[PDB]
RNA sequence: AACCCCCGCCGUUAGUUGCCAGCGGUUCGGCCGGGCACUCUAACGGGACUGCCCGCGAAAGCGGGAGGAAGGAGGGGACGACGUCUGGUCAGCAUGGCCCUUACGGCCUGGGCGACACACGUGCUACAAUGCCCACUACAAAGCGAUGCCACCCGGCAACGGGGAGCUAAUCGCAAAAAGGUGGGCCCAGUUCGGAUUGGGGUCUGCAACCCGACCCCAUGAAGCCGGAAUCGCUAGUAAUCGCGGAUCA
């Protein structure tokens, strides 16, 4: 019946509850159009809904929780992935080239010693 | 700042008080100069140390509120 | 009912006396939740090398200070004696109450 | 004034603003830790030693 | 690198329009690393665009990008002991680099007020044939037909 | 003004809270 | 309106007009609008000839300002002057009262950087 | 190089963290029962080996692709050889020699490392409309806390004080992450930008805040409208940028 798959990114995990529907979107509680607000990322994270061709048939319902607003989006974007290809393995076929499938390893390292940021050392000095 | 009962040392206030309980001098070489001028102790003079020596500074009314510390040099030429 | 804490350094002696544990109330009583791990509090010390002026290639330590529970309900007589005499601990200050 | 500061950091005499931090080891002025209560130096000596329970090597 | 040539960073494509040039344009109007707040701020000027004209933004984007490609450029270089201005043809990429770059500058160039505005009017101009960032453009171009002369080491 | 001796993140940058920001 | 004596903030934020006054800033602004009832928006080019004189009359003799009141200000230092405590020495040399890094910056006080070397 | 630690894909083991994912009740707070699937909490093991397909080659290897969470050391850490610099440290400590011994040792009060006509280094805060103020609202991680972290209530504009519950603490608490998001004021001004300097009054620590602490509220609102010669940082979650904690310690 539900299409489930777990989102993660930067620590910022997303449980994927999704039921055939309308295209009513819970996450957290409130609405997806609701709480996520002047940030284009959004409709970017229901873009593997736009690849199946089924914006509005699905009602969904997330718990993402930690991380921040933006990693919490890319985790819905993996989530939402793993949900639909659960039921479905040609859909795979066709959202794995486009890339969806990644924990995307992109993540802050350790604040190196001796540095400042990781990198970014101190101004080099002479005089 | 000690707002709750104004800070200062016994022995200054015990010395100042057998001067006012039969009006004597005022020599008084003192080494409290974290101490708060008493109101009445004006006339006086308190021989404050500074790590050099000993000033005879004088006192009056306007010279109260504020430390002994205050009227007694810490550094040369200054 | 009751209730045991398991807190410890070295996980590797924590695991075999959490491990050894559940075993002996199991085996002998009631139902026993197996070994909770918990958010293991870390002491990270960082330091320098050199003893004198040296703001860099500094080193740094940690005190791993493990966590685990296990809950026994029924107090079995039989448990009670098994973890009273049948015991291994060492580098592991157990805490237990009901 | 080494020996006799040592023997003074234990006294605590007067008021309490005086029972600075102390090592106790090589009895160091500064860079104290209260946990170890020793400094920073023989502190990482001891480390490398295996003297120091639970002090494994710090690496992430 | 001294060995391998690094290739480019293939950015997102963007995610209203659906195009490459529009996201990297955000990027250089980002500031402090706020896509969102940029986004909106470029989006600000498209709704501007058609306020003045019932044009598209989108290709009023092309054009004006379009009209400040620099064609060509002097490079310097060394030869035995000298420096010489020599001119030719620019990467398409570098090309896309400095348009878009231009343009940003051209926008703060101008007296206007609010950034969306600053970027809307310059787009307007961009996209015509004159505007602050396209003679900056034209005077690039003059410096490379200029020394057309030491145009011999094409290199 | 991350200096500014009354402001928001005047207070937030030195770790203080006082009137202008919100204190039980 | 000429409010304190001779101060005239016209033409902008009645709040903000009443900052210009000697003695009076932010807080003693606000503070008069809401024992007056004046809303800050309003501006001081359109208000009442009553809450002109209602106003100015009112922050003007309630607190100390204007120049009477950098005349206490002058008059405190005649006092750390007339003797000589560590406060009033530093206003002397125009040093810093806080005892701060005299052997670096404190320009502030100490005026332009005087090279001469 | 490789074995060990952190972050990535997944599983096994343990379910008082979280969970109407499943159902029912519910003062709708996962609160009750209930459940371990999920998230997570750590613990063990798996996986990636140019292994497989195609091109080049004598080989090693290189190149392009599929599978895969991740390909040609995946990102990061720890690891810094023979030697080098008469490099640093007798003031961490050890230590040969040297020198003093009613003082080159020891205790105390006060002063001093904080002294300022000047110059250099590393920094923080700005010069503002991609911005500044007010109100309201939302998403972290990591770490720390029983004579310590203080829920929350009363008071004060405030720091903070009086009362007082929880907490040897994934269960209580520092705690509001900030930037962002919504609506509003600002209209280019030495400015609601900028917060140095200075006057008056207060709170906390501590025997004790003149020298010489810190933070509050009122006023004061300086230079600087992006910086000469020159010069530094870093190739991806990096630069920039915005926050929180810890050691230290009254
Ligand atoms: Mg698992
Ligand atoms: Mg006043
Ligand atoms: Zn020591």
């Amino acid at each position: 019946e539900q299409y489930y798959g777990t989102g993660r990114r930067k620590e910022a995990v997303a449980r994927v509850f999704l039921r055939p529907g309308n295209g009513k979107v819970t996450v957290n509680g409130q609405d997806f159009n609701e709480y996520f607000q002047g940030l284009v990322r959004a409709v970017a994270a229901l873009e593997p809904l736009r690849a199946v061709d089924a914006l509005g048939r699905f009602d969904a319902y997330i718990t993402v929780r930690g991380g921040g607003k933006s990693g919490q989006i890319d985790a819905i974007k993996l989530g939402i992935a793993r949900a639909l290809v659960q039921y479905n393995p040609d859909y795979r076929a066709k959202l794995k080239p486009l890339g969806f499938l990644t924990r995307d390893a992109r993540v802050v390292e350790r604040k190196k010693y001796g540095k400042h940021k990781a990198r970014r050392a101190p101004q080099y000095s002479k005089r | 700042s000690l707002k709750k009962g104004v800070f200062v040392d016994d022995h200054l206030l015990e010395k100042v008080l057998e001067l006012n309980a039969k009006g004597e001098k005022r020599l008084i070489k003192t080494w409290s100069r974290r101490s708060t001028i008493v109101p009445e102790m004006v006339g006086h003079t308190i021989a404050v140390y500074n790590g050099k020596q000993h000033v005879p500074v004088y006192i009056t009314e306007n010279m109260v509120g504020h430390k002994l510390g205050e009227f007694a040099p810490t550094r040369t030429y200054r | 009912k009751i209730r045991i804490k398991l807190r410890g350094f070295d996980h590797k002696t924590l695991d075999a006396s959490a491990q050894k544990i559940v075993e002996a109330a199991r085996r002998s009583g009631a139902q026993v939740s197996g070994p909770i791990p918990l958010p293991t509090r870390v002491r990270r010390f960082t330091v320098i090398r050199g003893p004198f002026k040296h703001k860099d290639s500094r080193e740094h330590f940690e005190l791993r200070t493990h966590n685990r529970l296990v809950d026994i309900i029924n107090p079995n007589r039989k448990t009670i004696e098994q973890l009273m005499t049948l015991d291994l601990p060492t580098g592991v200050e157990i805490e237990i109450k009901t | 004034a080494r020996k006799a500061l040592i023997e003074k950091a234990k006294r605590t005499p007067k008021f309490k603003v005086r029972a600075y931090t102390r090592c106790v080891r090589c009895g160091r002025a500064r860079s104290v830790y209260r946990f170890f209560g020793l400094c920073r130096i023989c502190l990482r000596e001891l480390a490398h030693k295996g003297q120091l329970p639970g002090v494994r090597k710090a690496s992430w | 690198a001294r060995r391998r040539r690094a290739e480019v960073r293939q950015l997102q494509p963007d995610l209203v329009y659906g195009d490459v040039l529009v996201t990297a344009f955000i990027n250089k109007i980002m500031r402090d690393g706020k896509k969102n707040l940029a986004a909106r701020i470029f989006y600000d000027a498209c709704k501007i665009i058609q306020e003045k004209t019932g044009q598209e933004p989108l290709k009023v984007f092309k054009q004006a990008v379009e009209n400040v490609k620099p064609r060509m450029e002097v490079r310097s270089r060394r030869v035995g002991g000298a420096n010489y201005q020599v001119p030719m043809e620019v990467s398409p990429r570098r090309q896309q680099s400095l348009a878009l770059r231009w343009l940003v500058q051209a926008a703060n160039q101008r007296p206007e007020r609010r950034a969306a505005v600053r970027i809307a009017h310059e787009l307007m101009d961009a996209a015509e044939g004159k505007g602050g960032a396209v003679k900056k453009k034209e005077d690039v171009e003059r410096m490379a037909e200029a020394n057309r002369a030491y145009a011999h080491y094409r290199w | 003004g991350k200096g500014d001796r009354r402001t928001r993140r005047g207070k937030i940058w030195r770790g203080t809270y006082g009137k202008y920001r919100p204190r039980k | 309106a000429r409010i304190a004596g001779v101060e005239i903030p016209r033409n902008k934020r009645v709040d903000v007009a009443l900052t210009y006054i000697y003695g009076i800033g932010k807080a003693r602004a606000k503070e008069a609008l809401e024992k007056t009832g004046i809303n800050p928006a309003t501006r001081v080019k359109d208000l009442t000839e009553a809450e002109v004189v209602r106003l100015r009359e009112y922050v003007e003799n309630t607190w100390k300002l204007e120049g009477e009141l950098r005349a206490e200000v002058a008059a405190n230092i005649k006092r750390l002057m007339d003797i000589g405590c560590y406060r009033g020495l530093r206003h002397r040399r125009g040093l810093p009262v806080r005892g701060q890094r005299t052997r670096t910056n404190a320009r502030t006080r100490k005026g332009p950087r005087k090279t001469v070397a």
